[PDB]
RNA sequence: UGAACUGAAACAUCUAAGUAGGCGGAGGAGAAGAAAACAAAAGUGAUUCCGUAAGUAGUGGCGAGCGAACGCGGAUUAGCCC
RNA sequence: GCGUGCCUUUUGCAUAAUGAGCCUACGAGUUAACGCUGCUGGCAAGGAUAAGUACUUCAGUACGGAUCCGCAGCGAAAGCG
RNA sequence: GAAAUAGCUCGUACUCCCCGAAAUGCAUUUAGGUGCAGCGUUAGUUAUAAAGUUAUACAGAGGUAGAGCUACUGAUUGGAUGCGGGGGCUUCACCGCCCACCAAUUCCUGACAAACUCCGAAUGCUGUAUAAUGUUCACUAACAGUGAGGGCUUGGGUGCUAAGGUCCAAGUCCGAGAGGGAAAGAACCCAGACCAUCAGCUAAGGUCCCCAAAUAUAUGCUAAGUUGAAAGAACGAGGUUUGUCU
RNA sequence: AUGGAUAAUAAUCGGGCAUAAGCAUAUUACCGAAGCUAUGGAUUUGCAAGUUUGCAAGUGGUAGGGGAGCAUUCUAACAG
RNA sequence: AAAAUCGUAAGAUGAAGUAUAGGGCCUGACACCUGCCCGGUGCUGGAAGGUUAAGAGGAGAUGUUAUCUUCGGAGAAGCAUUGAAUUGAAGCCCCAGUAAACGGCGGCCGUAACUAUAACGGUCCUAAGGUAGCGAAAUUCCUUGUCGGGUAAGUUCCGACCUG
RNA sequence: CAGUGGGACGAAAAGACCCUGUGCACCUUUACUAUAGCUUAGUACUGACCUUGGAUAAAUGUUUAUCUGAGGCCUAACCUCGCUGCGGGGGACAGUGCUUGGUGGGUAGUUUGACUGGGGUGGUCGCCUCCAAAAGAGUAACGGAGGCUUCUAAAGGUUCCCUCAGUACGCUUGGUAACCGUGCGUAGAGUGCAAUGGCAUAAGGGAGCUUGACUGAGAGACAUACAGGUCGAUCAGGUACGAAAGUAGAGCAUAGUGAUCCGGUGGUUCCGCAUGGAAGGGCCAUCGCUCAAAGGAUAAAAGGUACGCCGGGGAUAACAGGCUGAUCUCCCCCAAGAGUUCAUAUCGACGGGGGGGUUUGGCACCUCGAUGUCGGCUCGUCACAUCCUGGGGCUGGAGAAGGUCCCAAGGG
RNA sequence: UAAGGUGGUUAUUGCGGCGGGGCUCACCUCUUCCCAUCCCGAACAGAGAAGUUAAGCCCGCUUGCGCAGAUGGUACUGCAGUUUUGUGGGAGAGUAUGUCGUCGCCUUUC
């Protein structure tokens, strides 16, 4: 046969949920492509990993033609 | 075709301060000839000067 | 003069090992022994053996492995002839 | 009435997988050197001697501090502490 | 030399008590051997202790089952048009015509997909608090074994929707487990064996005899010994009981 | 319930046998294990009293890990 | 003083022989014969040209410093390390021969009276495309090929064919 | 007690067939690394003179004293022969010692991978994307589909802007598929290269200026046996763009890769064996490996054994047994037809449902400290899916011979 | 009351059609200057106010296209036993239906 190779899984998916609470450098979530988008006080990097800025709880808050826009709430 | 090269600051090696500043880039001897030349930071002298390709 | 099995989880450099074996000579011991020597700005003063130095410096397909010396403490002490 | 020996190897053996005719005697994780853990003991910012030496009622008290570990570490190193 | 070497087979001697696994992952001149991780034992730590397990409330992200495709990509049943090309006659002129098939685009229906999604659960996973149980959790040191697994139920790939086949995932059991039942069966049902007793109550399964307990009660079916263990087809028939429509 | 062919040593509800001792529903009593309980005893951890007792939770077990001991031969002291 | 063989050598066999002799290799009386290929690998000869070892040779460079240089640095002699030109044989590349040295010896298409075939012609590639002879074989898978003989019946046997 | 041997997978030989061990032995070569032997040259034994060439030193193209490349000759080292020290034949040659290049399976030491529905043959070995994968992560098969061993000095940074593919209607070439004009067109385009995800308030396209494809570094996390891997916020020194906020520590994101040792290059009073240098080493930057079998056992490596041997395996095949029918055999269901007309006297396509385990298979479950394998002989025994004999139904059965089906295993 | 500027709210907020309005908004006239077209004052930029609601913009209506969408039932599924089922969760599609927005802050106006 011609069909013996696969390449491993990267581990991506959800990090800390829309509940839990991040510091200032935690991953989000881990994507290809922004599909979660960066709301307040949350960035993205160069592989579209969403980044906390401050400590705070998550929010995910669907909203704008289905679209993500994950943001933390300071405390 | 794509090259490794090597830009040495030129303005350096004239004063007397010991050190030479390099920067290893990569280039194309094909499409990108002549002895590319950038400015870049000399972390010796402090200041920004042209490097030339060796 | 002089191996191989073995180890390197293979194997050729290496180790095993200058071991096993072979040959020749002498004595109660034999060999060594009196600096064309160490050491380092201070010094010791022939050789042999014991404890540290030390599994250190180093050596090694820098792999398996191999591995001193200086200095110090002791036994004994002897210097001479062309 | 109930009940298909034992050992070993196996997912799994009464297995028709191995092994033993029986009895008596022999028979397989021991020692040295260098280390590490648990318990116990002496001394304690100190702890311990080795080779050796002296005496003696002799394969059996004193002396011997050479030296080893700990008390300060970082850096390849100069070096700093 | 020499007790060469053997990642190989075999053997490994007294007693009692306590705890108690694995047959998985990544590498390997490696696949029947090892190294590390995973699972075990001993001892010590967290105290105004910490962590674990189950459930409830609250809050999250998902694209499986399902469903749908006129919501994309591919496929697809049946009707309506037929823009235009291929074929017959009419002729100076593939010129002006006339006729039946394959037939672009559009509309209407029927319906498929692991590598399709306009949708989309149950469950599972994560966090906080609460309620039950109390070291079961986590860390350090030392010592191991294991790294050939297997059956059953469920979701799948391959195979012929074959195999006591094979490769994964979620559980249980054997492995390492005695006892009772199915007549006898490592896994099926019940159930986790500190001993002793000529004591009692029950689980699965049974109460005519072998063989402990009902020839017990009430209702109906079967006439084939069907059946009393498990397991059967396309297709026939005026066997019988029973409900509705007719 | 009935018909739809069957494999080669003699066969099967396990057998006798059953027209219910088969099947379907409902009820009661009973049998039924090393499960649970009743009696006696032993042992491991944790908690207290002391210098063994009381209570609680346990006590299947291979590879493997830990703790208490017996016998054998010899030696040093005391007593045979 | 043979080649060749045994040995570290001395020595010995060959041989107290000497090309009508002694070694190495293939075939195997006798009769008829023994075709083509020097590409590849072996053997012999040549050596104009290229490459090429050790050993000779030492342009230049480096280290040290007498000395001179306000600093920088340069640096004779001596002592050491490293060294390029130049010279340097055999062999190999190269040239020619050798197959009773090892080894190798082809396809497609069309064409003559009815059919069939192709004497013949065209074309592609090689070093050459296998001659005589034999052939269903100690060699032939299809196969128990096809025809004849032997037997009542013959996968064995004999004689033919040739798609070897 | 006497006879026959069906079983005790009866006794014997730790299977000789197969697999296996980084086991052994012997053999082969165009495997590797060496070596005996053969052979080339230099050098010592090895000397005296003439001719022909080259170089150095001196003097005014030659000469004089040396070195070297070659020939010839002489005898006096060295070798050989004949007579018993001579009389001949060679001769600085040959032989021998040291250093070298080439040959050299004559000889020796070794290497020659793994996965695998037994082993060979074939295929694969690292990385990336989708499905398998069961809505967190992870998850295998010699399961189903594809790509990589790069590229851009702009395809990088900033500022300011722009909107795709397609289609309808018009127009010389020009053809509705070239360019142009007007509408419809949320994305069907494009994003260098496979797939997935994303992107229009662009990550797609254009213009201006530039080099942040900087230096010193890494709060905190995601993966995690280790080695490794991924993202990343503040601060300092100087920059590019922008009026300024602000962005820039390479590309829309995931593949484009190789540890250690050793050696090379640039910088560096870091060390430098008595002292001062140097050789060398250390630190930073960086180069050399299809080590592709991609965690790479060496700088350096192929085969045969039926002459084989040893250690193990039913962990693994060949015979037989076991499970299942893909294949095989038999029966049944529907009936388009064929049968002069008439589907079923007889046959029956296109399709479907089962029984049996006698063939070839699939699996690898007991046996490799041994279950002896084809054919034939003797001896039998069993099933009926019956060849004959026995009893019937139908007939495209006048009779006799037939065809088909049913019951029947006593004998042959 | 009306208009302009600027924000929140996943199109029940959009698209289209029909009528009305202009202290502010917009067309509208020019290119000397600031600025620009890979050609064009088309766009951007500047200088003005002759005209205009024609268009952009804002209001009122429209179920037309879009968008949203029940109740009930069904599929599927966790746990327990099994030919049956019992307990909980509960879609998608489709039908009735809804929608021509809503909530703030500033300036001129009444």
């Amino acid at each position: 046969s011609k069909n013996g190779r696969e390449s491993e899984s990267k581990r991506l998916g959800v990090k800390i949920y829309g509940g839990q609470a991040a510091i200032a450098g935690n991953i989000i979530v881990r994507q290809r492509g922004s599909k979660h988008n960066p709301g307040e006080n949350v960035y993205i990097s160069k592989d579209h990993t969403l980044h906390a800025r401050v400590a705070g709880v998550v929010k995910f808050q669907k909203k704008r033609d289905n679209k993500s826009y994950v943001s933390i709430i300071p405390f | 075709n794509r090259i490794q090269v090597i830009l040495e600051c030129t303005e350096h090696k004239t004063s007397g301060v010991p050190g030479t500043s390099r920067y290893i880039t990569t280039k194309n001897k094909k499409n990108t000839p002549d002895r590319l030349e950038i400015k870049k930071f000399n972390p010796i002298l402090k200041r920004v000067t042209v490097h030339k390709e060796i």
